[PDB]
This record gives structure tokens, C-alpha cells and sequence, in this order.
């Protein structure tokens, strides 16, 4: 639930 | 001079600047002499230049240490163990699980009916039957699964598949009758529908309980970096052309807005939820799929007024709707809506913990309600009576980890994947009964090339710059000396409400064996671990706490001798990064080895590319004055120290060509203006850049991760 940047 | 050196070459364009709109000093005019840089890799060719000159550079320092090739050894070796999920019940009467026998590039997909179930994941290997094997569907086994849904008929099966790794994907379909066969060879996908839905960049599928068809969100048709725009939700009907699809939702007006449907599991009701930002706040209409044709003549009705709170459905019982929901609950809790009374608002049935983030709630034997907290850095699994909300207890609760809880409403059972930094996987079976349950261990993970006895998770607290209590965990082998020799592996987030969980990785406890070090993972704010309050001191303005806890962390390590402060190195990712390039420039000293994945790095420039703008609620707007000034004081690409006070550390960066999720011009950037303001080291800066990640990639990109920390910090290989 929105894009996010993880990793 | 160092011999490694010098640096390729990269253009500086001197007169490309921007002025920003700034709340102390009026305005602000930076420079950007890589703003070139900022073209895709395929539109540009100095960009091309650049990746190519820098990839080269890096691949020979990498490639010339010969523990590069031990580590690569020593991974593959200790990673051939074999993988697999909890078992997952389908409506076609079958368990299905996912299984990797050691070194396959991608999980395949197993199932065995259901009562048969005690005879998969043995000594034997996988058993029950192959049903989908996506190394089948490339040659390099680098198109991956994204997702999968199953039908509720349980005769079709709707998956995702991403060419390439791109983050762009098409949805296929096929028949629950249609297996992948092990005589298949590889590059194409047999037994497969004609069905094709392109120009998707997120899997979020729902069938309508007919099974004639599912939602589905799509963006107009397109490697590029430009922002994310027009997401329309579209119904498509099973075996039709996409030409066919039917338009439900566009919003042409606000074109960054992201925007999704979700269905009950009875499959009456529609929930549209639009997000405009990374923030947990929705645009959320309801709709009665049994009054309305599918198209955008559906007569939508207000579940709450817009952008105060986020709703996810957890189940119904005829016209009342189970919400999972933040309204006036920061912390998440279980209320219940009336579709037949909708201005009569939700009536909670589980209140706020507000000690406790509610990370999940689902259904379970009939009327079983299962909530996941996340409490003090790890996962609690409490049942509920869904029809009072009364507490019937904990389960699980000896385990502190994470979990991964699988099984539907019409099921008497559960099936719960257990993990932590030691623990590599236990599937449990919960079988629920009349007053109590029972416990039983389904199959463990075990790792062949390891003995996990060997070692311990810490659990500390200590103060941060403004004396706030951060939770830090501490994975070391039991027989390492806290006397200030050993060398650490720090990895933080700090971020988005993202908890730093105890997560299993056989290469980080490697790390810690063979360079006798410690894995450091400290519970920094921005995170949920102490609930969604712990974010908020860790966001916008307050962002400059999130390096500092992380700094803090450093220094206790030290201070309390588990780490020699000559060996110190720090790992992030995507908001990781902004954590490593920020504390790389606040505190050099501190640091030996700095690694940064997928950085984002530009704090200004973020907002145009792809999906960036929507990461405005987290770091503030940088075209706003009084944002400016705060992202200004800490945007790492603006922050590069002066040499001279300044050793900076070995650095070495990770990012694609191509990247949808953080573009790749953070890096370039970066990696520029580092090589620019430290052009003689002494510490190399260096991009490692690869032209649903496969175990050989993931193996050759830690193979170059540990071989750099062990070259930068001096570290021998004890193998
Ligand atoms: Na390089
Ligand atoms: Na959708
Ligand atoms: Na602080
Ligand atoms: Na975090
Ligand atoms: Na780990
Ligand atoms: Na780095």
C-alpha cells in the first residue's frame, strides 16, 4: 500500500 | 597513490542547477554537475558510459581479491539446503507449498490433496505433485513469480510473472488441471491459458465468487524513470483479449495516485482504496456487486471521508464487514462495518493495543479471530471470539521471531511458519478445538553445512543522543570475545513503518563464523517495532534521529567491547541507504566498510522518478520551503564532507541498470560525487551494477559484499 523501497 | 587507482573519468556539467523555495534563506540554489546522469541508462550515452567505465572498474578491484572466489564457494556450498513454506490450503481441495531442493534460481510450487499431507517434505524430497516451476519460464531463471490467486471454484489459477527482474509484469492464467510437468524445457511456459494482462506493475488480483473473472490494477502502456502515472483498476473476464477488459476506475485528475479494489471472501462487496502517498491514509468507497453491472456505472457509497485512514478486509458475515483499520488508531484495530447502515460509521470490535502494532487479523475455524502484533521487535499471535471480540488466549507465545500464519475461515486448522535470526523455518500445526487447541511441529528447515547451536541472538537496550531506549539485536558465534576485537556487520532500515524483524539468512550467520564477527541489528526509529509512535519520531523532520540511534548503536558496540572500532561495517537498502550514505557523512570515522543497496540518495530530486514522489509523506516535499530546509541539512548527495577531518570509508554500491523502485541515478550520483570529492581513496569507491532475485545472483552479489568488507576492514577467512 504504496510503492516502497525495501532491500 | 593507491594501486587500484585512478578513477574513471566522469563529466561534470558546471552550470546545471535548480533554486528551491526555502523557509530560513528565501531561496536555496543547488548545483547538480551529474544531472546527466539522471537519463536512463538506454537514452543516454554518457550514461552508458558511465555504467560501463564504472562496472568494469569495480568488477576488476572485486575480482582481483581471491576471497571473492572462496566466498562464492563457501556460499553455494551452505546454501544447497533445502527451503520450503507452510503449507497453504486451496479451494481445489489441495495443500499447496512452495519448495527449493538447494540451488534452484526460483521457489517452484508443490501441492498434495488434502489428508495426504504427511507424506511431502521428507528425507525423499519435495513429494506430493510439481504444479508450477518458474525456471521453466526463462532461460537464466530471472523471470519470477510475483503472485498467484486462486479461484474460489479452485478450476483456475490467475500468476504474475516479471520479465527480466523489471518491476513491470503481465498476469497469466491457468487451469488448477494444468500441472508444469518435470519433461518441460526451459524458455517457455507450457499448458497455460491464453489469457494475457500486460502494463502491470503491482500484483493485486481478485475474483468475483463466480470465477468468471478478477480485478486487476494497470497503467497505460511502456527501462525509463519517469514518475508512475494513471493507475486504473480494469475487470477481466477469463478467456477474453485484454482489448476487452472492462474500465472500473481512472482518477485522469491526480495521476501520482495509486489505486486498488479488494473484494470480501463471500465476494459481494468491493472496497476501492486509492493511496496518494507512502502514509497508511486511503480514498476508500464500498460498492454492492450484487446491484451493480462491472464498469463505472456502480453506484459507490463513502466508507469514511478520504486521506485519515487506512481499511483492509479481513472478513464478512453477510451485510457486516470485518476492517482491519488506523482510524483514530495509530496502532491498528479490528472494526466492523454495516453496508446496510453505512452512516452508522464502523463499530470497533477489537481496540487499539497502543503498545502493540496490529500487523494482521484473519479468520479461523469458523469463528476463530487471529491477530499478529508486533510487540517488542517480533511477531505475537492472540485468538479473539469474533462475535464478542473476548481474548481466548496466546498462542505460540514461547516462540519470538516472526510468523507467517496460513489457513481460511472454513478450515479448523492453521498451518504457522516459524523464524528468527537462528531459526531457518519450523512449520507448527494449530488444530483448534471446542475449548482447547493443539500444538504439533509439521517439518523443520535444516542446514546441513551449519550447526546453529554454535550461535546466540543478544538482546540490549541503549540510549541514543537524546537518551531514548533503542532495542538493538546482537547474532555473534557463542565462543567470540567481547574484548573489543571483533569485527561487526550492521544492517538498518529505519523507515515507513518497516520493523528490522529476527529474519533468517545462513549468509550473515557465514559472515559471522568465518570473520568470527557479530550481525548488529538495532531497532532504530523510523521502523513499527514499538508501534506506529516509533515511526513518527524517525520521519520527516525528525529523520536525523534514525542516523543517530544508528550511530549510537555503533558507539555502545564499541564502548562495551563486543566490536574493535577498526572494524565496523554498515549495510542498508533503499531507505537503508539514505541510513549509510547519511552516517558515512556524519560520522566517517565511525565507519570501515559501507554497503548500499538500491540507495536513495538524492533527497531533493527523489520525487521525479517513478514511484519517488509518493515517499514525500516520509522525508517531507522538497519544493516546499519549509521541508527544504530540513531534507537540505541531511540529503547525503548534498552532504559529502570536506577531506581532512574526513577518512571516509570503503564504500561499495549496489543498484541495476534498470530499477522501477528506486532509480538507479541515486547511485550513479553519488558514486560520482564520492569518486569526484575523494578522487586519490584512500578507501575505494566503487558501483557493482547487474545489467524476484535468483539464488546465483543473490550468491555472486554477497560473494562481492563480504570479499569487499574482509578486504576494506584487514579480516582473514577462519573457513
Ligand atoms: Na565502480
Ligand atoms: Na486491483
Ligand atoms: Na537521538
Ligand atoms: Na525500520
Ligand atoms: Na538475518
Ligand atoms: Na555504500
Amino acid at each position: 500500500i504504496g510503492v516502497i523501497g525495501s532491500v | 597513490f593507491p594501486g587500484w587507482g585512478p578513477y574513471p573519468p566522469v563529466e561534470r556539467d558546471e552550470t546545471s542547477a535548480i533554486t528551491y523555495s526555502s523557509k530560513l534563506h528565501g531561496s536555496v540554489t543547488v548545483r547538480d554537475p551529474y544531472s546527466q546522469l539522471e537519463v536512463p541508462f538506454e537514452d543516454s550515452e554518457e550514461t552508458k558510459a558511465f555504467v560501463h567505465s564504472q562496472r568494469k572498474f569495480a568488477r576488476t578491484y572485486l575480482d582481483e581479491n581471491p576471497d571473492r572466489e572462496a566466498w562464492l564457494e563457501t556460499l553455494k556450498k551452505s546454501w544447497n539446503y533445502r527451503r520450503f513454506s507452510a503449507l497453504k490450503p486451496e479451494s481445489d481441495g489441495h495443500y499447496y507449498f512452495e519448495y527449493n531442493d538447494g540451488l534452484q534460481s526460483q521457489l517452484s510450487l508443490y501441492r498434495v490433496r488434502m489428508g495426504e499431507e504427511d507424506t511431502v517434505l521428507t528425507e525423499s524430497g519435495p513429494g506430493g505433485e510439481l504444479f508450477f516451476n518458474p525456471n521453466l519460464l526463462s532461460l537464466d531463471g530471472n523471470a519470477a513469480l510475483t503472485g498467484f490467486v486462486m479461484s474460489p471454484c479452485g478450476n483456475y489459477w490467475a500468476y504474475g510473472v516479471s520479465e527480466h527482474g523489471s518491476d513491470w509484469m503481465s498476469i497469466y492464467v491457468r487451469k488448477t488441471s494444468s500441472p508444469h510437468l518435470p519433461s518441460q524445457e526451459r524458455g517457455k511456459d507450457p499448458g497455460r491459458m491464453n489469457d494475457k494482462i500486460r502494463h502491470v506493475r503491482f500484483f493485486i488480483v481478485s475474483w468475483t465468487s463466480d470465477s468468471k473473472g478478477f480485478f486487476y490494477s494497470r497503467y497505460p502502456p511502456e527501462k525509463g524513470n519517469a514518475p508512475a502515472m494513471n493507475c486504473m483498476v480494469y475487470y477481466h473476464r477469463i478467456g477474453e483479449d485484454q482489448e476487452s477488459d472492462v474500465l472500473v476506475h481512472e482518477d485522469p485528475e491526480h495521476p501520482f495516485w495509486i489505486s486498488s479494489v479488494q473484494l470480501t471472501p463471500s465476494g459481494r462487496y468491493i472496497l476501492f482504496a486509492a493511496s496518494r502517498d507512502a502514509s497508511h491514509t486511503q480514498l476508500v468507497k464500498i460498492a454492492d456487486l450484487h446491484e451493480n453491472d462491472i464498469g463505472t456505472n456502480m453506484k459507490w457509497k463513502n466508507l469514511h471521508d478520504p486521506w485519515e485512514a487506512r481499511f483492509t478486509i479481513v472478513g464478512d458475515e453477510g451485510s457486516k464487514i470485518y476492517f482491519m483499520t488506523n482510524l483514530k488508531a495509530k496502532n491498528y484495530k479490528v472494526a466492523t462495518f454495516d453496508a446496510n447502515h453505512p452512516d452508522e460509521g464502523l463499530t470497533t470490535l477489537i481496540a487499539e493495543d497502543p503498545n502493540a502494532f496490529l500487523v494482521s487479523a484473519s479468520i479461523h475455524a469458523q469463528d476463530k479471530l487471529l491477530l499478529v502484533y508486533l510487540r517488542n521487535a517480533s511477531h505475537e499471535i492472540h485468538i479473539r471470539d469474533l462475535t464478542t471480540g473476548k481474548p481466548l488466549g496466546r498462542i505460540f507465545e514461547d516462540l519470538l521471531g516472526q510468523f507467517m500464519v496460513s489457513g481460511r475461515r472454513q478450515d479448523n486448522d492453521i498451518f504457522v511458519l516459524f523464524s528468527s535470526f537462528l531459526s531457518p523455518g519450523t512449520v507448527y500445526r494449530y488444530t483448534f478445538g471446542e475449548e482447547k487447541g493443539y500444538r504439533s511441529l509439521f517439518r523443520a528447515i535444516s542446514i546441513p553445512g551449519l550447526n546453529l547451536d554454535d550461535f546466540m541472538t543478544e538482546s540490549v537496550f541503549y540510549p541514543s543522543k537524546d537518551g531514548t531506549s533503542v532495542h538493538m539485536f546482537i547474532t555473534r558465534p557463542k565462543d567470540v570475545l567481547l574484548d573489543g576485537t571483533s569485527p561487526v556487520l550492521q544492517y538498518g532500515y529505519g523507515g515507513f513503518s518497516l520493523a528490522m524483524l529476527p529474519t533468517f539468512s545462513l549468509s550473515t550467520l557465514l559472515f559471522c563464523k568465518i570473520y568470527r564477527a557479530i550481525y548488529a541489528i538495532p531497532n532504530i526509529r523510523g521502523g513499527s517495532e514499538y508501534g506506529e509512535s516509533w515511526h513518527r519520531e524517525g520521519m520527516l523532520d525528525k529523520k536525523q534521529n534514525v542516523f543517530d540511534d544508528f550511530n549510537a548503536a555503533t558507539e555502545w558496540l564499541i564502548a562495551n567491547k563486543y566490536a574493535s572500532k577498526d572494524r565496523i561495517a554498515i549495510r542498508g537498502g533503499a531507505n537503508g541507504g539514505v541510513l549509510t550514505t547519511a552516517c558515512a557523512n556524519q560520522a566517517p570515522g565511525l565507519y570501515r566498510c559501507v554497503i548500499t543497496i538500491e540507495g536513495i540518495i538524492d533527497m531533493l530530486r527523489f520525487p521525479k522518478f517513478t514511484f519517488g514522489a509518493s515517499w514525500r509523506s516520509e522525508y517531507g516535499d522538497p519544493e516546499d520551503p519549509e521541508d527544504f530546509d530540513f531534507i537540505f541539512k541531511y540529503s547525503p548527495y548534498h552532504n559529502i564532507p570536506p577531506p581532512g577531518d574526513t577518512v571516509m570509508p570503503a564504500m561499495l554500491f549496489f543498484t541495476a541498470a534498470y530499477d522501477d523502485r528506486v532509480s538507479p541515478l541515486h547511485t550513479f550520483k553519488h558514486v560520482a560525487a564520492l569518486q569526484h570529492n575523494f578522487p586519490k581513496g584512500p578507501n575505494p569507491c566503487l558501483m557493482r551494477i547487474d545489467l524476484g532475485k535468483s539464488t546465483q545472483e543473490m550468491l555472486e552479489e554477497t560473494a562481492d559484499e563480504y570479499s569487499f568488507i574482509g578486504k576494506s576492514m584487514g579480516l582473514t577467512m577462519q573457513t
